[PDB]
């Protein structure tokens, strides 16, 4: 458990380009994991802080190299 | 008789916007010569047309 | 979000201002909310009065109307009715100096229909009284705060009010002895723009307040939960545990 | 009245981005309370409305709009439900105030978590989410100025 | 912003009513065609060779 | 309902007439 | 012998000018703007404040 | 609506219903009844109409009576002659004013 | 003779239990629909038994 | 007429009705109830001659 705070991220899907995707993504994130590293920005989302994860996929205290990949992973490309 | 509108929109890059004062021009001056210039001009189509 | 062709129409046929009239409903509009809110943070967070100690034993727990003989005390037509108010509105302000240990309930805040109660009785110790509502101001427009009862509480209109109640209150003399502590940050920041497309102009204010609960409030607990708790408002904390504010509806008006 | 015919504007206030549309809300109501969140979570987050056999899940908000004296955000203290013989408005309000004078399901109004405020319609790379608005409306009336006479 | 009126004269009456006491001088559906105060000719010409 | 008003010496009188084993007051 | 006449006091004539009568007039006047008041504050010596 | 008392009659007010005159008995009680249904009301205009309490009042020479034989102040059960206002219509038609309201 | 006109007119915000007038133009003279019963400013009681 | 009280003697007060007296109590609530039928006799006086 965070203990703290969840910063629940949710993304929206666009088309990036023909006949693609940039999938939509929902995933909870500790606060204090969330608060050192996160890079969210342009990533057509909406977020708001709750003390339970808001969303079924969640990151906790120690994932960091497991979220930092998940972060990035939000302008994700698909077919 | 209600009035009606005409609306005009144009913008300068202000990479152009430095330009035309650099190429003697002037560049906030002009444009609002270039927007009153055609519709002074898009009203006589408006009106010349209305005769019509 | 106003047009740029509205504020053409309406400063030539109205002569309003267009901009300053929306900037005159927005900021009235947030300064109306976040004093509707802490309004519903007391009557959310007041314990239900008229119960527990309060209770004329036979009562109904919760409501104070003026068809019960029990509730008014045996009472007969309206002098001697609304009278029987006076004594209920006491027991629990008397109640609150129990839970908080800071003093009688200092005020109360309730519907237009009990501040006529309250206006057209003879509030001293005098035989059975009624009349015109006079020591109170009943109506809300001039404004909200009316009157106070005996030099004693102070009895602001609740102008919104779903069936009817008051709620007696408590504030200290300080500014931190309160049971809710309304701290305003920043106030009404007007914002300006325009669509940059359409060039059609958007305006928006933006507050931020923030809101407290007295600790000890709750009066019930010996002891906090983790040392460090937050003080907003919730439904463990702040729900009907109150321990300086305390409601009672109304009924039979 | 100087000229026949006379007629009387008002300005409504009405809120919500169409200051004419049916069903939108006028603003200071004597009658009606402000909608205690708008300005606040409501904006943020749409709060599902109270309608007959809504069981309410301990702690989430719930609009309503009373016929009379004002709309109201309410919440569940306790797991209740709306009971469906009610169904004309008139019928469902005496259903709250049954329930809500009860404390089972009570009336709050709060804020706005900065986060949400910070960003609010597209800045940062969000989107989705856009203010609350309020507009007015100004509707006027007409009136005519009839005769009258007598004779000798 | 430009805003005007662009009304036809008074006396110009559409061909649907024909009499009516209030008139938009806009609205040239229905003005087109029906005015005492100008009159057009058109013109037939030699077209010019490009 | 209705309403009659009554003063206290016919409830004297209904006061003595079921305290004393009558049938109707 | 010449009719003033009357709008049909339906509220759609009276508001374009539309008359039975010789003269359409330009409309209704105005006889000013009625707003709607703003509701008070309670304000907020209920609950402590501490800015 | 929202000026009734629950058992009333729903836009009379008649000094008979013990329920109307919240249980008033005899007169200086009864009408002083009045007094507060005419409050009441005053106040409900408040509301509705978000300008003001109720500025006036018109009715017939009866209630005016009883307004005028009624103790209009915060005092006991009072009765008498008709004494504080203008109960025929010759002299005006205005009759005095309720307790300055 | 005499000839006088007037001309009666209701408050808009009379009704004020609604946040919406019916069509933007609307007849302030008292009728059946707007008028009877309906104004917030004036409460008429009858009282009986006096 | 207009002075009665529905339910009174029409034409006669007498101190026994609980209608006429308005539910009054021993004598200070009952001659006072007298007095309140002299005013409203003395009133209608004042709508009848003018």
């Amino acid at each position: 458990a965070s203990a703290r705070g969840y910063v629940n991220i949710k993304t929206f899907e666009q088309k990036l380009d023909g006949n693609k995707k940039i999938e939509g993504k929902e995933v909870s994130v500790a606060f204090p994991l969330y608060s050192d590293v996160h890079k969210i920005s342009g990533a057509h989302y909406q977020t708001f802080p709750s003390e339970k994860a808001a969303y079924s996929t969640v990151y906790e205290e120690n994932q960091r190299t497991e979220w930092i990949a998940a972060n990035e992973d939000l302008w994700k490309v698909t077919g | 008789t209600a009035v009606k509108s005409r609306k005009l929109k144009t913008g300068i890059t202000v990479e152009l916007a430095q330009d035309l004062e650099a190429n003697g021009f002037d560049a906030p001056n002009f444009l609002e010569d270039l927007l009153a210039t055609e519709m002074a001009d898009e009203i006589n189509k408006d009106i010349l047309q209305s005769l019509i | 979000a106003y047009s740029i062709e509205l504020t053409q129409d309406l400063r030539a046929v109205h002569g309003m201002d267009a901009d300053a009239e929306l900037s005159g409903i927005l900021a009235t509009e947030i300064m109306l909310e976040i004093n509707r809110e802490v309004v519903d943070w007391i009557n959310y967070s007041a314990q239900v009065g008229k119960s527990g100690m309060t209770l004329t034993p036979g009562s109904k727990a919760g409501v104070f109307d003026f068809q019960d003989p029990i509730d008014i005390r045996g009472a007969r037509w309206a002098g001697e009715s609304f009278k029987a108010l006076l004594f209920q509105i006491d027991k629990e302000a008397v109640e609150i100096a129990r839970q908080t240990g800071r003093g009688e309930g200092n005020f109360i805040i309730a519907s237009r229909n009990v501040v006529n109660v309250l206006a057209s009785v003879d509030t001293g110790i005098s035989y059975a009284a009624q009349g015109l509502a006079t020591g109170f101001s009943t109506d809300t427009t001039k404004s909200v705060f009316a009157g106070v009862l005996g030099g004693k509480y102070r009895v602001y209109i609740d102008q919104y009010a779903k069936q009817d109640y008051f709620t007696v209150g408590y504030k200290g003399p300080n500014e931190m002895d309160a049971g809710i502590y309304y701290a305003p940050y920043v106030a009404l920041t007007p914002l300006r723009g325009s669509d940059p497309k359409n060039f059609q102009p958007v305006m928006g204010f933006k507050t931020r307040y923030g809101i407290g609960i007295n600790p000890f409030a709750e009066s019930a607990a010996q002891a906090p939960a983790s040392r460090i708790q937050s003080g907003m408002p919730s439904i463990l904390n702040s729900l009907g545990k109150n321990a300086y504010f305390r409601r009672v509806y109304v009924k039979g008006i | 009245m100087n000229s026949p015919t006379g007629q009387v504007f008002a300005l409504r206030a009405v809120y919500g981005k169409d200051p004419v549309a049916a069903g939108a809300k006028e603003a200071f109501h004597p009658m009606y309370g402000p909608d205690a969140m708008f300005s606040g979570q409501g904006a943020a987050k749409k709060f599902p409305a109270l309608a007959a056999s809504t069981q309410t899940t301990v702690g989430d908000i719930y609009t309503h709009f009373f016929q009379e004296t004002g709309t109201v955000y309410l919440q569940a203290s306790v797991q209740v439900t709306i009971d469906a013989g009610a169904t004309d408005a008139a019928k469902l309000d005496a259903e709250i105030k049954k329930q809500m004078e009860a404390g089972a399901l009570v009336e709050i109004a709060e804020g706005m978590a900065t986060s949400i405020a910070e960003l609010q319609e597209g800045f940062n790379g969000s989107t989705d989410n856009p203010w609350n608005e309020m507009g007015f409306r100004i509707d006027k009336q007409v009136i005519e100025a009839k005769s009258r006479q007598l004779k000798a | 912003l430009v805003r005007y009126a662009l009304s036809a004269n008074p006396y110009t009456v559409a061909k649907d009513e024909k009499e009516a006491r209030i008139i938009d001088g806009g609205d040239m559906d229905k003005m087109a065609g029906r005015s005492d105060l100008s009159v057009l000719l058109g013109v037939k010409l030699p077209k010019i060779i490009i | 309902s209705a309403y009659i008003w009554c003063g206290w010496w016919v409830m004297d009188e209904i006061q003595k007439m079921t305290e004393e084993g009558k049938d109707w007051k | 012998a010449e009719i003033g006449g009357d709008h049909g006091y339906n509220a759609t004539n009276i508001a374009a000018g539309q008359t039975s009568g010789a003269v359409t007039q330009i409309g209704p006047a105005v006889m000013g703007m009625v707003r709607r008041a703003i509701p008070n504050l309670i304000a907020f010596d209920i609950c402590g404040v501490q800015p």
